[PDB]
């Protein structure tokens, strides 16, 4: 009851402004990948879906912060949107550790990862019933910390881990290839990292942090601001300055 | 031999296009421009059609 | 390009069997398939149709539910598997082909047919004529009502004229009320509007002595007409 | 939409069905052009596998099934665009060419004229990124004719250490390769021989190379 | 731990414990 | 001495002609199309999109009834499309799929394929067996295929990369009539509303006419700088517009055997890929490279109007028997039937 209610307040400020320029910034690409269909591959395809799964995040969490029976619809769907993202950027990482390392397959992967993004998290979310519904079922399902509700972060934390991996297989294997200057890796790696989804690699794991101590802060504050704008920071280097695009826009 | 011959079929080719009576170009111009007057109101690209009697619509 | 169909003899009231059509001439994988039935002493009436691919079965709603109608694109043959028989459904079944594009002859080849004996708001078209007496060598109109107008917003008037010479197959003359089908001669010729038909045929020979359907192929109940016979 | 307008749109839809089908299974197909004359009777790949002569070949079990499409004898300008979508290009030079008469009366040269044709792939608009596989054949007649026939008949600077046979192959390649100005196409060489048997080999590591550089280049990693 | 669910949880128990740890309303 | 004794009387001949060709013209055809009102700008939109086909788009012919149009694909696929439905009523598959050129027959039974195979193939559409097969592949050209065009149902008029055209004879396969008198690739033929004549045009920078008929060259006409990469013919059979590669078409009329008019634009730097007339002979319908379908004019030599749209370059247009529609195909697989 301290000015830690300025403190969420304020959390809710970031990630109320980042959503908003967020929606728009993948809007935007959304409707130029779609009407232009010279810009048209299995690769534009995936960033269309995962452009997608951003906006549907953004507008869901907009909905669930504007809502505070049917409360229980809106959070659910909160969880499995943020899911889908979450496993479409997982998603984007498996298409390139097969589009030029390891592995045609075109049916497959752009059908079949289909699947996966929002396949996949949906069924957890599915399968978070019989639970909900079983213990402390008292309102809309708030998510009161009943210890039931680790289905829905442990697909969300392999989903990040997978990344990781995927994402320093990645840079280890092109750093040697480019280097048989130096400024084309650091591009590389910071062009990469948002949309393979390392910028939340960090700030992993812990069982519960109270409000009060300064992990807690720094965690929130940069897992909903980084988490937040990551619309801006993967539409603006894979819709606008990305190389095919620009030229034919 | 072989290359005198292309010569000569050059030579046939030359004087067949040459033993040719040829009208002037007002007089083609003008026969162009009676077809090409004579049959304005029946093309549906220089005059629209309208609507019901486009098939394309 | 030969479909015979064989596999029924006589069947009790209440029992069942499967009709059995072995095509080879032509590819089966893109040519539809229709079944035409004709009770002795009788007209033909529709039974069921299936498309390319197997994606749209249709049956006739005085037999709709116990037949069932299914294509074998690998071997080349055609099944239906009567259920329910009845001592009223006894008649010649037959095999008729059909494609359907722009341009195309649908029915435009019928099989030998199958005998089968049974012991004991649809386009309804009208042939009031049962007879007409024609000399070899004369012209004779032959003329059928329809229930419904039979020209789509397409610009195509529907309407199927057909003929069976006495113990022959039926074979197509006109599709659509105004195309002659291969094969035939050029004095076959359809004319009229959307609920009036008639054929013009000129000069009238023993190779066309027989009884003259007509059909419909709007709706899906196709339904055919009673006939006219032609006598010498 | 009356019965013939929806049967023709069933059939419609399956001739689409039909053409998908036929287009994804060839993408996985890869196209290979083959120009040049002297050394172009390559058929071992033919003879491993199995106007214009395709020769389908099959590489890494059913992975790969590339499609190699010969040369005509007509203009050369119009029968080009066609080769636009190529994954590789196969140019075959014949070293003998060392000690070398034209076939017209000029009696000039024939790897200069292969340099011309080469600098004319090279630099052709449609083949702006379109790797250069380059096949190096005739080696023990080279190895035999840099003794016994001539040395370095051109000689700008071409086989300093002539009587080596590795200079000139050196000096060769840095002139086959000097008319690819761009990095964005990398000329791919290998010596060959008539008993040799990694021919195919070196097309199917050019054509992985080539394909994992086309994706990057695609992607904004590299 | 994902934090969005972790705010989202913690506002919850926020809310909570502003009836059940503030009941010196009166 | 016979090639000296030749080339002074070859060239006094060449130079005869061309004295009489500037003495028979009177004036131009601005001279007298100069007092006729603007044609308008005439603006098409894409009615349809005749979109199925995977690699680029080659040709395209329409047929007699105005409704069936085949187009040939690299892909290896003949697709006979429905310009009113936007359907798909064949699908031939090709032997080759290097294909260069198409044709689709008067009476819309057979259809024409040909390429860098050196093989025209006529392909049945009408068949008892409901299946397009090949009827008989027409072989005997050296060279590239660039353009066919039927007669009637049994003899089919091809141009090749051979320096030759030829008569071929389908029911017994034989080159009836060979024709020689090009100094280059012979590019693309067209046929006259007769029958009886036919103009091609080569890289060589010239267009010449030919009688069928008999199976000489009748007139040779020049003037482009550059290959002649499409050729077309006035309905009224007396004129034919020459699309060439240095962005200049022409209007080549037949008994003067000069040019009346030459659409040039000072933007343009692309090449003319196909060209075709209208029914009412206004309209100069020209594919350019440049990702557009300029309509030129074709009396006042001014411009009427562009039909962008495509993403690549047209090689292919079509306006139908009956002048209703202006189909466009291009090589980013599309087809467009403009109206």
């Amino acid at each position: 009851e301290t000015r830690e209610r300025e403190v969420f307040d304020r959390l809710g400020m970031i990630y109320t402004v980042g959503y908003s320029v967020s929606l728009a910034s993948l809007t935007v690409a959304v409707l130029i990948l779609a009407y232009f269909r010279r810009l048209h591959c299995t690769r534009n395809y995936i960033h269309m879906h995962l452009f997608l799964s951003f906006m549907l995040r953004a507008v869901s969490i907009f909905v669930k912060d504007a809502v505070l029976a049917g409360c229980r619809v809106a959070v659910t769907f909160f969880l499995y949107f943020l899911a889908t993202n979450y496993y479409w950027i997982l998603v984007e990482g498996l298409y390139l550790h097969s589009l030029i390392f390891m592995a045609f397959s075109e049916k497959k992967y752009l059908w079949g990862f289909t699947v996966f993004g929002w396949g996949l998290p949906a069924v957890f979310v599915a399968v978070w019933v019989s639970v909900r519904a079983t213990l402390a079922n008292t309102g809309c399902w708030d998510l009161s910390s009943g210890n039931k509700k680790w289905i829905i972060q442990v697909p969300i934390l392999a989903s990040i881990v997978l990344n990781f991996i995927l994402f320093i297989n990645i840079v280890r294997v092109l750093a040697t290839k480019l280097r048989e200057q130096y400024r084309k890796l650091l591009k590389s790696t910071l062009v990469l990292m948002p949309l393979f989804g390392v910028h939340y690699i960090v700030f992993m794991a812990t069982p519960y942090t109270e409000v009060s101590g300064t992990l807690w802060q720094v965690q929130m504050h940069y897992e909903m601001l980084f988490n937040s704008f990551q619309g801006f920071f993967v539409a603006i280097i894979y819709c606008f300055c990305n190389g095919e695009v620009q030229a034919e826009i | 031999t072989a290359s005198i011959a292309q010569a000569r079929k050059l030579v046939e080719q030359l004087k067949m296009e040459a033993n040719i009576d040829r009208i002037k170009v007002s007089k083609a111009a003008a026969d162009l421009m009676a077809y090409c007057e004579a049959h304005a109101k029946e093309d549906p690209l220089l005059t629209p059609v309208p609507a019901s009697e486009n098939p394309f619509r | 390009v030969q479909l015979v169909e064989s596999g029924g003899g006589l069947v009790q009231p209440g029992g069942s069997r499967k009709l059995s059509c072995s095509a080879s001439g032509f590819a089966f994988s893109s040519f539809g398939m229709h079944w035409v039935r004709q009770a002795p002493e009788k007209g033909l009436e529709w039974v069921a149709y299936i498309s390319s691919g197997s994606g749209t079965i249709y049956y006739a709603d005085t037999v709709k539910g116990r037949f069932t109608i299914s294509r074998d694109d690998p071997k080349n043959t055609l099944f239906l598997q009567m259920t329910s028989l009845r001592s009223e459904d006894t008649a010649m079944y037959y095999c008729v082909r059909s494609i359907y594009y722009y341009g195309s002859s649908p029915f435009d080849f019928w099989g030998q047919g199958t005998t089968l004996t049974v012991s004991a708001a649809d386009i309804v078209m009208t042939q009031a004529t049962s007879s007409v007496p024609v000399t070899p060598g004369e012209s004779v109109s032959i003329s059928c009502r329809s229930s419904k107008s039979l020209l789509h917003s397409n610009g195509n008037t529907y309407l199927y004229w057909f003929l069976q010479r006495p113990g022959q197959s039926p074979q197509l003359l006109i599709y659509r009320m105004s195309n002659l089908a291969s094969g035939v001669p050029d004095r076959f010729s359809g004319s009229g509007s959307g609920t009036a038909f008639t054929l013009t045929i000129s000069r009238l020979e023993a190779e066309d002595v027989g009884v003259y359907y007509c059909m419909q192929h709007l709706e899906y109940p196709l339904t055919f007409g009673a006939g006219t016979k032609l006598e010498l | 939409l009356s019965a013939e307008d929806k049967a023709a749109v069933e059939r419609s839809k399956m001739i689409d069905r039909n053409l998908r089908e036929d287009g994804e299974k060839a993408r996985r197909e890869l196209k290979l052009l083959l120009l040049g004359t002297g050394e172009s009777g390559k058929s071992t790949f033919i003879k491993q596998m199995r106007g214009i002569i395709e020769y389908p070949f099959d590489l890494q079990s059913v992975i790969f099934r590339m499609v190699d499409v010969g040369g005509q004898r007509s203009e050369r300008r119009k029968w080009i665009h066609c080769f636009e979508n190529v994954t590789s290009i196969m140019f075959l030079v014949a070293l003998s060419e060392y000690d070398q008469v034209l076939v017209e009366s000029d009696n000039e040269n024939r790897m200069e004229e292969s340099k011309a044709l080469f600098r004319t792939i090279i630099t052709y608009p449609w083949f702006q990124n379109s790797s250069v596989i380059l096949f190096l054949n005739k080696k023990d007649l080279l190895e035999e004719k840099i003794m016994y026939s001539h040395l370095v008949d051109y000689f700008p600077e071409y086989d300093g250490p002539q009587r080596d046979a590795q200079a000139a192959r050196e000096f060769i390649l840095k002139m086959f390769v000097d008319l690819n100005p761009d990095s964005d196409k990398i000329i791919y060489s290998h010596f060959t021989c008539a008993t040799d048997t990694e021919n195919i080999r070196f097309v199917f590591a050019a054509v992985k190379d080539t394909i994992l550089q086309l994706n990057l280049k695609e992607y904004n990693l590299v | 731990a994902v934090a969005e669910i972790q705010l989202m949880h913690q506002r919850a128990k926020w809310i909570q414990d502003a009836r059940r740890r503030a009941f010196l309303h009166k | 001495s016979e090639l000296d004794q030749l080339r002074q009387e070859a060239e006094q001949l060449k130079n005869q002609i061309r004295d009489a060709r500037k003495a028979c013209a009177d004036a131009t055809l601005s001279q007298i199309t100069n007092n006729i009102d603007p044609v308008g700008r005439i603006q098409m939109r894409t009615r349809r999109t005749l979109r199925g086909h995977l690699a680029k788009i080659y040709a395209m012919h329409w047929g007699t009834d105005s409704r069936l149009l085949v187009s040939a694909s690299q892909d290896g696929k003949l697709i006979i499309w429905d310009s009113y439905t936007t359907n798909k009523v064949h699908a031939i598959p090709l032997r080759s799929s290097w294909v260069m050129t198409c044709a689709y027959a008067p009476s819309g039974n057979y259809v024409a394929c040909g390429g860098l195979d050196n093989i025209c193939s006529i392909y049945n559409l009408k068949t008892r067996e409901g299946n397009v097969r090949v009827s008989r592949e027409l072989a005997g050209h050296t060279g590239y295929l660039s353009c066919c065009r039927f007669l009637d149902d049994n003899q089919i008029v091809t141009s090749s990369g051979d320096t030759t055209c030829a008569l071929w004879d389908i029911e017994t396969g034989q080159q009836t009539t060979t024709f020689t008198g090009h100094t280059g690739d012979v590019m693309s033929l067209s046929l006259a509303p007769d029958t009886r004549l036919f103009v091609s045009g080569a890289c060589d920078a010239s267009a010449k006419l030919w009688d069928v008929r008999e199976g000489m060259c009748r007139q040779t006409f020049t003037g482009h700088e550059s290959d002649i990469n499409a050729i077309c013919f006035f309905p009224n059979g007396n004129a034919f517009a020459t699309g060439s590669d240095d962005a200049t078409c022409r209007l080549f009329d037949l008994r003067a055997d000069q040019e009346l008019m030459t659409y040039s634009h000072d933007n343009i730097i692309c090449g003319i890929t196909s060209v075709s007339f209208s029914k009412s002979g206004r309209l100069l319908l020209a594919g350019y490279d440049d990702f557009n379908c300029n309509v030129w004019d074709a009396l006042k030599a001014d411009r009427a109007g562009v039909l962008a749209g495509h993403d690549n370059r047209v090689s292919c247009l079509g306006v139908t028997d009956d002048g209703m529609a202006v189909a466009t195909g291009s090589w980013d697989s599309f087809l467009k039937i403009w109206n």
